[PDB]
RNA sequence: UAAAUUAUGGUCAAUUGUUAGUAUUCAUAUUAAUUUUUUUAAAUGUUUUAUCAUUUUAUAAAGGUUUAUUUUUGAAAGAUUUUUUGUAUAAAAUUUUAGGAAUAGUUAAUAAUAAUUUAUAAUUUUGAUUAGAUUGUUUUGUUAAUGCUAUUAGAUGGGUGUGGAAAAAUAAAAAAAAUAAUUAAUAUAU
């Protein structure tokens, strides 16, 4: 039951330095910005006191409001900050668009995913992780020869292949029995040195039963 | 057993007095050139015509600058080619008339006599452009200085020390370095005043009140 | 000043000093008339208002809401017999005008 | 501490102008500075731990349990 | 020199005051040697960036290698062979003759 | 604390005050707990300390060393600090519990941070991450082990700090008894470490924690026991060890450098040891804290090729297969790749059988210090050097 | 004169007791006795209705 | 402002004596010396006093 | 006496008036006049007591002349404690003379309060003593000025050994042992 940093010494110089009459301004913008803060109610709440104290907020913000909605997967509340910041032209950060990717990929949200990336596609540099969660709402839908093409699309971009890629992935490959397209993604995982997955581990053991790729071309 | 007492720096410096009854006889020839005696070329490596410094540690930091430098054991003194100059009161003040009367007779190189003070002053006044370079600026007794022209006539056009009378110095406060540095109503960068801080570096006026300081001055030049 | 007064050195030039009287006078002083740093705080009370040590005020906005000077007549002495005011010995002496104005 | 003695005998504290009455003349005004517009989030980011290098313990100064 | 360094306070003028030195000699060297600051990428990028698609690049400098480097842990006792090994050196006489 | 009357203490003095008997001694437990007891101490505990009866250069050399031991066990109380934070904090950013984070892996933290990267929370990540990667390197239990063990006999070696472990007043945690205990557990450790780590002199001086006489007795017993279990038929006489195989294997105590060096005076080579092993002649030097006296005490290659002519007369060898060969070593301490140079020129070892025949070898991490530039030029350009021929 | 003038930052952001440098003040050793022995007595007065 | 020394000695001259200083010290007075001894004949065997002599320690 | 190393593969300047502070008029400023103003004529009531007495009431001026200064244990403050006990008497330091030479109730030691002794004593040409001028004092004035020029806080070995302390022959307050009066302004002439 206090703010957590007082005064005299710890704000910076050229806000004047513990102004007394905005000391209600330094304490609420320490419970925006708390990174310690996994309460995703107070965070939505949070955010109508500093539009009514007129406390500016830029997209680190926001970007605190999106990660707390991941854990307890609000869908809702990670497309109502979208669309607020999309009514004041506040730009997201790849951070902030992959955390309301995430918070819509794990409530099965396959056609909410697919309408948010394609509307910062061409313009943001987006993540593996950003992309993850598209292969993860095509994967939800049985869309597993279309989880590959974003696989394609990924490549295409010049974003690199994380581990998680290679494990839904090649999860991908098991339904579509893709047996062509994940011979070039076990090559690349040999390439690249990556450690797989126990479900990647699986998945290549199923797709080298059927097709007996790995025994006649020695690459275990 | 009672050993004698070193006094003096020629004693503590270990001088031969090769001439007969006379302490005071320069010694740096004779010096150098029996260190040129003592090394040797060995075969299975001799040094080269760079200066030397005689601990590893007293390398400088920069690496283009230490390529100019090695290291050499007891070789590494006696360095230079350059004596002191005579015919006056302050190493400071003698640094000032040469520069001063030979920047009229429009001279090329001008012998100033090397002490710590002065080499540093000289370095101050490279960096600002009032100097075009040094020949044997290692050399502890005397180096030269290569002036700057410019269309004619000469860069450095008034060069003062501080020591007006050649005896009474100063102290210059970091308020002394502020009116230095804000001098008749303008910001001047274009007069350079230099002084000596107490940790012996050659500072000019934007730099002591760059970090708060004052120093011994030492001279003026524009 | 000697007896009863805080100065310990001349403002601007001084005889040659030695040992830390030479640190002293050039570094280690008081100095209020310096407008960009504060006198110093000793260890360790000065690396944590690092920020704070530099200049005066950050605003670089000041409107100017006092009185407009008076360039003539110019009128060289200021001495006038109060009754409420508090700060009449500050205000007394002769001070250097010396300003942006 | 100010305090003012009204004609009726209550004690009351001074105003702002009041207090501000018993120093020098400050003559100026900011008419563009303010202070719920300051950024908080990319680079100024006070840390509770920079607040923790000054160490502040009550085992080892009890002046503030003492007030 | 500019004559606007001459005569105005502005803090980059103070670039102006220095002799020329070489740009890898005053910045610190890198593993090969001498090295430009603006070939290192921590120093080009601004720090707003490197949050996104920095370590997704980056994921490769600790996360990929052999076997021997991903599946060993280096936190374990590294002196138990000497110690069981004085152990027995001390056991296996019991006797000053 | 110090009283009237106490005395410091050599080897033997510590090894026959601290002979007890003990079977299955838990290091790593009594090492712990013996530092858990140091770092629960104030300043005001390392004051009184120092024998009063005693002259000012040995009671100035003494509060040297304390000085050292000291500085190394606030060096260790901050870094197992630090140590305790970082696993704490991997254990609360992830979730795993705090006992098994030493056993860990590289692809569980791939996991572990693509696990909080995916939650957003990339602060986190990098908080996780870059303490497993600064707990990789200092988070094993015995990571500065025999250093700890050496300071441990250091505080023993004082002889002042044995009383400064029991008589204490705890509580038992279950049951709330408040006892006194007499437990003495650094007599134990003490008893421990003489009774298993038979060379712990040896380690310690060369370590450099020995500041009144240096290492260099330390380092002639060292050479005069792997001598013993390379020749295996050994005569000692003084300062003169031979063995009698018909075969050279000749170690000779020449004089120390440290009083044999005059300063000021014009003598081109002092030498410590002179190691003659079959056909090869080491001249082995501690060099000096002078650095104007490091380029006197190596000797002249004229000098090299006399005293390998010296060799030719007194032991008979033909001059055909004769190599002369300097080695210096640093001054205070004797660093890790110094002990593998010695063994590799003046012993023919190899690491392998090095490390079976010294146990203790594998664990030794002294390095050269930086502060220290021209002794590790003159040591790159003396170490490198070929075999002087006749 | 001075009608709009400011200060620093530093000079209301300090806290307390932090500006006082570590001062050696020597004195005689007689002076040591006497204040020594006047701050002992002082210490040991007696609680009565003046103290 | 910064207000120096002599701010400070006039406040303790004001807190001392009730006012700081009676104005009108100066005066420009005109100080004439009036010889009255002989040319070489003055009553001392040392210093011959033959002008206005200031009287102070330290002013 | 190293001998002109060849994608010239990136040019597009500067100025948005925001300042790290002794700044110089050989003729102008300070002094008296063209102008000063306003008064003042001494000859005087401090008070309580136990009554021809006793208790409280410690820095007026001129003169003479000083290199320097401060703090009573004692009286009061002041207390249900008490010995006239609660460290006051000291040091460093800086004056001037247009015609520059000697000085002394003298220096140290001391079983010596209150010096019958000892000594090759002490000050001074790095400026003494005497004679002259003489309170001192970053408080004044001037200037670009570490320059020049001014000063009025004070003290007082033979008046009385009283008193804690001589400061005692005269001061619009410093209200002086019962709340004299304490609203305000003249507060003095009256
Ligand atoms: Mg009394
Ligand atoms: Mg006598």
């Amino acid at each position: 039951m206090h703010p957590r940093l007082s005064g005299q010494g710890v704000f910076p110089r050229y806000g004047g330095g513990w102004m007394h009459q905005f000391g209600h301004v330094y304490a609420l913008q320490q419970e925006l910005l708390n990174a310690e803060a996994n309460n995703w109610f107070r965070a939505m709440e949070l955010w109508h006191t500093a539009r009514h104290e007129g406390v500016a907020m830029n997209v680190s913000h926001y970007t605190n409001i999106l990660r707390q909605c991941v854990p307890p997967t609000a869908w809702e509340a990670s497309l109502m900050v979208l669309k607020q910041m999309r009514r004041e032209n506040i730009r997201p950060d790849v951070v902030g668009v992959g955390c309301a990717l995430a918070a819509c990929a794990d409530a099965n949200r396959s056609e909410e995913v697919e309408k948010v990336f394609s509307c910062f596609s061409g313009k943001l540099k987006l993540d593996s992780i950003c992309y993850l969660a598209l292969i993860k709402a095509k994967m939800s839908r049985g869309g597993y020869a279309e989880a590959l093409a974003v696989g394609r699309e990924q490549d295409a971009d010049g974003v690199p292949f994380l581990p998680h890629t290679y494990t839904h992935l090649l999860e991908a490959a098991e339904v579509a029995d893709d047996g062509e397209m994940a011979l070039e993604l076990a090559r690349r995982m040999s390439s690249e040195q990556w450690p797989v997955s126990d479900r990647g581990r699986e998945a290549l053991k199923k797709l080298s039963t059927r097709h007996h790729w790995e025994e006649v071309a020695e690459y275990k | 057993q009672g050993h004698r007492l070193l006094h003096g720096k020629r004693e503590r410096e270990g001088s031969l007095f090769a001439v007969a009854n006379d302490v005071k006889r320069d010694e740096r020839l004779l010096r150098q050139q029996l260190n040129a005696l003592l090394e040797e070329e060995r075969m299975p490596t001799p040094l080269v015509d760079l200066p030397g410094v005689e601990r590893r540690r007293d390398l400088p930091a920069d690496p283009i600058t230490r390529l100019f430098f090695q290291h050499k054991g007891d070789h590494a003194l006696y360095y230079g080619t350059y004596d002191k100059p005579s015919v006056l009161y302050t190493p400071i003040y003698d640094f000032c008339h040469r520069i001063r009367e030979a920047t009229e007779q429009r001279k090329r190189f001008v012998v100033v006599p090397s002490t710590i003070e002065t080499r540093g002053c000289a370095r101050v006044m490279h960096d600002h452009g009032l100097v075009a370079g040094f020949r044997d600026f290692h050399n502890d007794r005397a180096f030269a200085v290569e002036l700057k022209y410019f269309q004619g006539d000469s860069t450095i056009n008034v060069i003062e020390p501080c020591s007006y009378d050649g005896r009474t110095e100063f102290e210059w406060s970091p308020k002394m370095m502020r009116r230095l540095l804000n001098t008749h109503g303008i910001h001047n960068r274009l007069v350079v005043y230099i002084c000596r801080t107490a940790d012996n570096r050659i500072i000019d006026h934007i730099h002591a009140v760059k970090e708060n300081i004052g120093g011994r001055g030492l001279m003026m030049v524009h | 000043g000697g007896p009863g007064s805080p100065v310990r050195g001349p403002g601007y030039y001084a005889p040659p000093m030695e040992g830390e009287h030479q640190r002293g006078y050039t570094a280690e002083w008081r100095d209020l008339r310096n407008p960009m740093r504060p006198p110093e705080f000793p260890t360790p009370w000065e690396r944590k208002y690092r920020q704070y040590a530099r200049g005066q005020h950050p605003s670089y906005d000041m409107v100017y809401a006092g009185p407009m000077p008076e360039i003539f007549p110019m009128r060289r002495d200021f001495r006038k017999p109060t009754r409420w005011d508090f700060h009449d010995i500050e205000k007394q002496g002769k001070y250097r005008t010396s300003g942006p104005y | 501490r100010f305090v003012i003695r009204q004609p009726d005998g209550t004690l009351r504290s001074a105003k702002m102008s009041e207090m501000r009455a018993w120093y020098w003349k400050e003559e100026w005004a900011d008419f563009r500075f303010w202070a719920p517009q300051m950024e908080w989030g990319i680079e100024n980011t006070p840390s509770q731990e920079q607040y923790q290098e000054h160490v502040p313990d009550t085992t080892d100064a009890d002046f503030r349990k003492q007030r | 020199k500019v004559p606007h360094s001459l005569i105005y306070n502005i803090y980059p003028y103070l670039e102006e005051i220095r002799r020329r030195k070489g740009m890898m000699a005053m910045h610190p060297p890198g593993k090969d040697g001498l090295l430009m600051p603006d070939r290192v990428v921590d120093n080009r990028l601004p720090d707003h960036l490197k949050r996104g698609y920095y370590d997704d690049v980056y994921w490769k400098d600790f996360f990929a290698g052999s076997d021997e480097h991903l599946n060993e842990p280096r936190m374990g006792l590294r002196g138990d062979e000497m110690r069981r090994r004085l152990e027995e050196a001390q056991t296996s006489p019991a006797p000053t003759t | 604390h110090a009283t009237y009357g106490a005395v410091p203490l050599t080897h033997s003095q510590v090894t026959s005050v601290y002979a007890t008997d003990g079977g299955k001694v838990d290091e790593l437990g009594l090492l712990e707990l013996v530092e858990e007891r140091i770092f629960s101490w104030k300043l005001n505990k390392w004051e009184m300390r120092i024998p009063p009866n005693l002259p000012n250069d040995q009671k100035e050399l003494i509060r040297q060393e304390q000085e050292n031991l000291k500085q190394i066990l606030s060096e260790w109380r901050k870094c197992f600090g630090a140590l305790n934070a970082d696993i704490l904090q991997i254990s609360s950013l992830t979730g795993v519990p705090k006992d098994v984070v030493r056993e860990k892996n590289r692809t569980w933290l791939q996991e572990e941070v693509a696990k909080l990267r995916w939650m957003g929370e990339v602060n986190k990540a990098a908080l996780l991450r870059d303490a497993f990667m600064r707990l990789e390197a200092f988070g094993s239990r015995d990571f500065m082990f025999m250093e700890r063990l050496c300071c441990i006999y250091g505080l023993a070696r004082q002889g002042t700090f044995d009383e400064a472990f029991t008589n204490y007043i705890t509580e038992d945690p279950v049951t709330n008894d408040i006892f006194v205990d007499e437990r003495n557990p650094f007599k134990e450790l003490v008893a421990h470490i003489v009774r298993n780590y038979s060379q712990i002199d040896i380690i310690y001086d060369f370590l450099g924690f020995n500041y009144s006489e240096g290492y260099r007795s330390s380092l002639r017993r060292y050479m005069e026991y792997l001598q013993c279990k390379t020749a295996e038929n050994v005569r000692a006489s003084g300062r003169l060890v031979t063995g009698d195989k018909g075969e050279h294997n000749i170690l000779f105590d020449y004089c120390v450098s440290r009083e044999s060096l005059v300063s000021g005076d014009s003598c081109q080579g002092i030498i410590d040891f002179l190691y003659i092993n079959g056909n090869d002649v080491t001249l082995i030097i501690i060099a000096s804290d002078n650095p104007w006296l490091r380029n006197r005490q190596l000797p002249h290659r004229r000098q090299m090729e006399g005293i390998a002519r010296r060799v030719c007369f007194v032991l008979g060898i033909p001059p055909s297969e004769v190599r002369i060969r300097n080695l210096l070593l640093p001054p205070t301490y004797l660093d890790k790749g110094s002990i593998v140079r010695l063994n590799d020129i003046v012993f023919r070892l190899s690491n392998e059988q090095s490390n079976l025949l010294i146990p203790w070898l594998t664990n030794y991490n002294k390095e050269l210090d930086p502060k220290d530039v021209d002794y590790t030029a003159l040591a790159k350009t003396t170490n490198e050097e070929e075999w002087l021929t006749l | 004169f001075r009608g709009a003038d400011t200060y620093s930052v530093k000079y209301c952001e300090q806290g307390r007791y932090e500006y006082q440098r570590y001062l050696m003040i020597n004195r005689f050793p007689s002076e040591y006795k006497k204040h020594f022995l006047s701050f002992l007595s002082n210490i040991r007065m007696s609680s009565g209705s003046a103290t | 402002p910064w207000w120096n020394f002599q701010t400070e000695h006039r406040q303790r001259c004001v807190l001392m004596y009730g006012g700081a200083r009676t104005k009108n010290t100066h005066n420009a007075n005109h100080r004439v010396f009036i010889k009255k001894y002989k040319r070489n004949a003055f009553p001392n065997r040392t210093r011959h006093h033959w002008a206005v002599s200031m009287t102070g320690v330290l002013s």
